[PDB]
């Protein structure tokens, strides 16, 4: 119970500021999220899958 | 990028032959046992053929060394210790032992690795491979075949592989028993020596040391006679191996493997003359000179045709060794 | 996967069809027999091994396996035959000689073969308990000739194993069967039997024998009767204690009832003026009775028979009554220390346990003992207590509790200094038991006070050095008291965390720690096995031949305690050790002890710093599969706490350099941390520097240095006051009450005089010169003694 | 040092083990005091190197003889024959570098200035 929207974002932005390349690490972090989104969506829901890739 | 968790899924989208080969080359780079198990779980979850993959990993690692069978000069080359490359070939067997359904293939591949180590006289590396195969593997192979409801005899490959594994066991046990005997015979109790002007106290102390030596020598000899009987039995189990002899297939209904067949003939020519010379050395040193001469009857026997595996040079050396034992009988 | 009968049979048929000769088929028969045995098909296993034995008649393993198959069928005579054949073929099978003896004794004890096999087994396994049992069975069948031989056998086994409960019980039963009741009593009274008081069957047997003796001698006023009545009350108390720990609530009620009736029977013989050993024991046993009654009430609450709230006040009255029983006044009678010192040790144990339980049950309520006395220290409260313990089974007149006077109870809260003295007395009876030590350590931890582990460990291990110069050694002979202290500190902390995680759903009236008899095991079986190995090795109580195994257990887990390579400790354990050792070391007046404790504190900080770097990098700490100390994720160090722990490590390094007499290096190190604790240590250094300069006739140069030291002291004390005024939470981080900082600041102002209050030279503007060279805190590697005599150590502990 | 060790053991009811340690400390004290007297007898110039008057060394030697009693004057065990074992490791006289306060409370400082 109760309220995520401001403290987690500050911690993640502060962790990526310690990486030698925050752009490459942002790209790398999305690899499991893309596969997970593919596995969660049945082959009938292909457009909900693309909307989830856009959101990611 | 070390994204291990994702690989199995994308590999499942490749054609089956490419999926097997690509995943096998990936697993070859995994040394950590917890990661090995996790990759097999992920391969199973992705619907990959785990059995063909683990087989291919073992075959690739086995094929990386095209070291020609070195023509060994007759030197007693000391046991060449297990190299890091030998360790990689030992540890690849773990991939096939993880799944009980692969015990037949684990046995076939372990025999192929042991054939190479035995030809190179790496006996400890061959024992390490042998110890990776669980002792129930033969019973498990029969159980799995019976569960598949086949009223037919086992595949001729698997029956020949079981027989080959039993041949290798008999050889390793004979070599181990011989090494235990060889350590024991080289460690006799030392006879106490009287210094040439001993006081009365030193004479009594010598008599006590001499009685202790007689007891310790009696025990040492009793253990030597027991080890001599065990080594003799184990070497005879190799020389007189049942149903067609040692490292000979009984089932001819297999596909022709010319490389395996060549390796088995080579191992017979290396190992059987050696075992006969070790047995002569045991019997001669334990003064069983009459049983040394019975080795001529065993080697010349039409039942086992052991004389066909000896070179003309080794046969001459055997006859010279037998003559040394006959000279000791004439002295008696 | 168990292979099915059909899979095994298909495998056997295929393996038999591939075999060229009948002999080759039979040679595989032993493998088939093992497969059929794993399938529980014993008849097929027998046929398969019998077909193998007909080709390999000289294989001992086949005859042994055939004997095992006949044994499972209950065909003992055929099993014995197959085992004899296996033993003939290979005589090295000593285990088979014992199994043959067991099977023959099970079949027919009157078989003359049984004596031969039992005596042959006796030569192979001297002093085996199983061989003693087989010899007992044989001799018990032989009547009077068997009796004398059984007596001699029991005496020989008691000589080999004096602490065997079963053999001791059998000797007593053998005296009773021959109507030799006086010898049964004499055997129970032997001082070597005190070690058996931890066993319920032994204590119950002693109680039975003493009751039967006292019944047989009713009417004879003998001095022996008073001694046996004394030992009967002690043995009844042990039965109650052991039943409270090992049995259910109902058996504990029945045990306490039998003890109540025993006390009532003795009460008429004990006039309050008789300083007799029986009177002293009776009053001591009255205190134990109430301690056990309070423990039974808390046990009934733990079994959910009654709510905690209803039994806390009655149990607290029972512990109050137990605590207030006076200690036996020792007259040191020169010559026989073994009897009276034991009642004094029991009194210390009762007072320690009852006093800590009173503090636990009060939950810090100031008037709690007063409220209990008013409510329950009367005849109505006694009647309520009697009903809770015994229901309607005992009347007020038929009970010791109902006839006892509880109205004269003092309103006495347990004092912590007295409890610390009682705890040191209680350690003698428990002989270094880890459960007792952990329980006491938890009581002190619940009071927020450091347990006096150093005093306890010196009493248990008087020959162990305080510290070792070889922290990198894992040799068991290199153990020091500091290794045992950190072990106990971690056990107490891990037990405390385990009690908290289990208590998050518990009744608010539930005691934070339960009494020892009803308290669950506070430590792991690995912690037990390590402590018992250390104790047995150091006290030379180890069984002959076990010492190599004990050394291997110690050597393995000593690497963990010393934080050697791959120690697998959670960082929170290292922090707790370093803090515990820092506090203990700082409280010691001995320079050498301070240096050893600070040196070991700094060692754990140096091992913790690389783990704090991993936490700062958000890397996981490696956890062992079986850790000596459990990891508690609720105590994982947060990235926010890492800086405060780095500053605490720096303070501990500066304190070690101060204790080593490197005062200048310590000043520079404290000035670098810029924390209240560092300013306090700086103020203390400059105060001591001023007191060293204070001699009644100073040169003008020494007068300027004295004034500079006092100005620096005033400066740092003012910084502490200024920080405290900004953040009052700092009072919890200060090593001393804030009042002591103010008292010291006002004394330093009085010594400076009023004349300097208006000239503050800018206290921090002039030390901005010396760049970054990593101060290597080097401990000296062992370079050979070269004596250069020219610096008398300037640091006397005043 | 050995005199102070003996005075720390001197409590009016010693166990037999503490009585042997007390006597060993007094014998060691007598041994070192005798070595000072023997060196002074060889070279009277040593009186200038002594921290105390030589009279105080004699007074202490005679007090230690009185405490040992007359019964032990004839058994000198060879005072130096049995410590020929421990090779050369440079004893590093390390002053403690400032490692952060970890309070471990279990050694009360045994040294009161009496």
């Amino acid at each position: 119970l109760d309220s995520p929207s401001f403290t987690e974002d500050i911690t993640l932005s502060a962790v990526m500021l310690q990486e030698e390349d925050p752009g490459e690490a942002a790209t790398m972090s999305m690899y499991p999220d893309f596969l997970k989104s593919f596995l969660e969506h049945p082959s009938s829901a292909v457009f909900e899958l693309i909307e989830q890739y856009e959101a990611t | 990028e070390k994204q291990i968790e994702l690989i199995a899924f994308y590999v499942s989208h490749l054609p089956q032959e490419l999926a097997i080969s690509q995943y096998a080359v990936f697993l070859e780079n995994i040394t950590d046992p917890d990661q090995r198990q996790r990759c097999l779980e992920l391969a199973k979850e992705a619907g990959l053929d785990v059995a063909s993959i683990t087989k291919t990993v073992v075959e690739n690692t086995r094929k990386k060394d095209a070291g020609e069978f070195a023509h060994h000069d007759f030197a007693p080359a000391l046991d060449s210790g297990t190299s890091e490359e030998d360790r990689a070939k030992i540890d690849v067997i773990d991939w096939l032992v993880f799944d009980p359904a692969q015990r037949a293939e684990a046995l076939k591949q372990s025999n192929a690795i042991m054939r190479k180590f035995l030809a190179s006289k790496k006996h400890e590396a061959a024992k390490e491979v042998f110890a990776k195969i669980p002792q129930d593997s033969i019973a498990e192979i029969y159980s799995q075949w019976e569960e598949q409801a086949m009223d037919s005899a086992l595949p001729a490959e698997d029956d020949n592989a079981i027989r080959e594994h039993l041949c290798i066991r008999a050889y390793l046990e004979s070599h181990e028993a011989f090494n235990e005997w060889f350590k024991h015979i080289n460690s006799p109790p030392q006879k106490p020596t009287l210094v040439g002007q001993a006081s009365f106290t030193e004479k009594v102390a010598h008599e006590h040391k001499e009685k202790k030596y007689e007891m310790d020598f009696g025990i040492w000899k009793g253990h030597l006679d027991a080890l001599t009987s065990d080594v003799k039995e184990k070497i005879y189990n190799v020389l007189l191996f049942v149903d067609g002899g040692w490292m000979v297939d009984v089932r001819e209904d297999t596909e022709e493997d010319p490389e395996r067949s060549h390796q088995m003939v080579l191992l017979r020519r290396l190992c059987l003359p050696m075992m006969c010379f070790l047995l002569h050395t045991v019997l001669h040193n334990t003064k069983q000179y009459k049983d040394c001469l019975r080795l001529a009857d065993i080697v010349s026997s039409e039942n086992q045709k052991l004389y066909t595996v000896f070179s003309k040079t080794e046969m001459r050396n055997l006859l010279q060794k037998l003559r040394e034992s006959s000279l000791m009988l004439l002295d008696l | 996967m168990r292979r099915s009968k059909a899979e095994i049979q298909r495998y056997v048929e295929n393996a038999q069809n591939s075999a060229s000769s009948p002999r080759e088929k039979s040679m595989k028969g032993f493998l088939f027999a093992r497969l059929y045995y794993e399938a529980k098909e014993y008849e097929l296993a027998k046929r398969s091994v019998s077909s193998y034995i007909s080709v390999q008649e000289r294989d001992p393993k086949a005859h042994r396996f055939l004997g095992q198959l006949f044994e499972i069928e209950g065909n003992v005579e055929k099993a014995v035959g197959c085992y004899k054949r296996s033993l003939e073929l290979n005589p090295t099978q000593k285990d088979l000689t014992l199994r043959i003896a067991e099977l023959i004794c099970t079949l027919n004890i009157k078989d003359g073969r049984a004596e031969y096999w039992v005596e042959r087994a006796s030569k192979l396994f001297p002093g085996s308990p199983e061989i003693y049992r087989l010899k007992e069975q044989l001799l018990s069948s032989q009547g009077e000739a068997g009796w004398n031989q059984l007596f001699d056998l029991i005496q020989a086994e008691l000589f080999a194993r004096p602490n065997d409960v079963y053999v001791n019980l059998k000797l007593v039963d053998l005296f009773l069967s021959n109507q030799r009741l006086e010898e049964a009593v004499l055997h129970c009274l032997k001082p070597e039997r005190r070690a058996l008081r931890t066993d319920i069957e032994w204590c119950s047997c002693v109680v039975r024998v003493f009751k039967e003796y006292l019944a047989s001698k009713q009417g004879q006023k003998n001095t022996n009767m008073r001694m046996i009545t004394k030992e009967l009350l002690l043995a009844q108390c042990d039965v109650v204690f052991l039943t409270l720990s090992k049995k259910d609530v109902q058996k504990s009620k029945e045990a306490l009832e039998r003890f109540d009736q025993a006390l009532l029977s003795v009460k008429q013989s004990v006039s309050g003026t008789d300083a007799s050993d029986l009177s002293v024991t009776f009053y001591e046993m009255r205190g134990h009775y109430y301690m056990h009654a309070g423990t039974l009430l808390l046990k009934m609450a733990q079994s959910c028979e009654v709510q905690w709230k209803a039994l806390i006040e009655p149990a607290a009255l029972c512990y109050l009554l137990a605590y207030q029983v006076p200690k036996p006044k020792s007259k040191p009678v020169k010559g026989d220390d073994n009897g009276q010192g034991f009642l004094e040790e029991l009194a210390f144990d009762r007072q320690s346990k009852s006093g800590h339980l009173l503090l636990t049950l009060s939950h810090g309520k100031q008037n709690f003992i007063s409220e209990i006395i008013e409510t329950f220290a009367n005849q109505c409260g006694q009647s309520i207590l009697l009903k809770f313990l015994f229901e309607d089974n005992l009347s007020m007149q038929d009970s010791f509790m109902g006839s006892d006077d509880i109205s004269y109870v003092e309103n006495r809260v347990p004092d912590l200094s007295e409890l610390s003295q009682h705890d040191n007395g209680s350690l003698r009876i428990h002989n270094g038991d880890l459960q007792h030590l952990t329980w006491l350590g938890l009581q002190w931890h619940f009071l927020s006070t450091l347990p006096p582990l150093r005093k306890w460990l010196k009493q248990i291990f008087p020959r162990v050095p305080q510290e070792t110069s070889r922290l990198e050694s894992n040799i068991p002979e290199s153990i020091c008291l500091l290794d045992l202290e950190v072990f106990l500190l971690a056990v107490v902390q891990t037990s405390y965390l385990q009690l908290q995680d289990n208590n998050t759903t518990a009744d608010p009236n539930r005691p934070r720690c339960l009494p020892l008899p009803i308290c669950k095991q506070l430590f792991t079986d690995r912690q037990r096995s390590w402590w018992d190995a250390v104790y047995s090795l150091i006290t030379k109580k180890a069984l002959p031949g076990t010492s190599a195994k004990l050394r291997s257990v110690i050597q393995h887990d000593l690497t963990t305690l010393r934080a050697q390579e791959k120690h697998g400790l959670q960082p929170a354990v290292l922090v707790n050790w370093a803090r515990g050792l820092h506090k203990t070391g700082y409280s010691l007046n001995s320079f050498y002890d301070q240096k050893e404790y600070m040196g070991r504190c700094v060692h754990y900080w140096k091992k913790l710093l690389p783990l704090l770097d991993l936490v700062k990098q958000k890397k996981s700490i490696p956890e062992p599969v079986d850790p000596l100390f459990k990891h508690f994720h609720n105590k994982d160090i947060k990235v926010s706490e890492v800086k405060d722990l780095e500053d605490e490590a720096c303070i501990a390094f500066a304190t070690l350099d101060l204790v080593d007499g490197k005062t200048e290096d310590a000043i520079i190190a404290f000035e670098s941390v810029k924390n209240v604790v560092a300013y306090w240590n700086l103020a203390l250094i400059y105060q001591r520097k001023a007191e060293e300069i204070e001699n009644d006739c100073l040169p003008a140069e020494e007068q300027e240095e004295f004034q500079e030291c006092l100005l620096k002291c005033k400066g740092f004390l003012k910084m502490i006051c200024d920080e405290y005024s900004a953040y009052p939470s700092i009072a919890t981080s200060l090593p001393v009450p804030v009042e002591t900082v103010f008292e010291m600041l006002d004394s330093v102002k009085q010594s400076l005089g009023e004349a300097m209050d208006d000239h503050s030279p800018a206290f921090m503007e002039n030390h901005s010169v010396l760049t970054t060279s990593a101060i290597k805190h080097s401990t000296p590697s062992p370079t050979k003694l070269t004596i250069s005599p020219s610096k008398s150590a300037r640091f006397s502990p005043k």
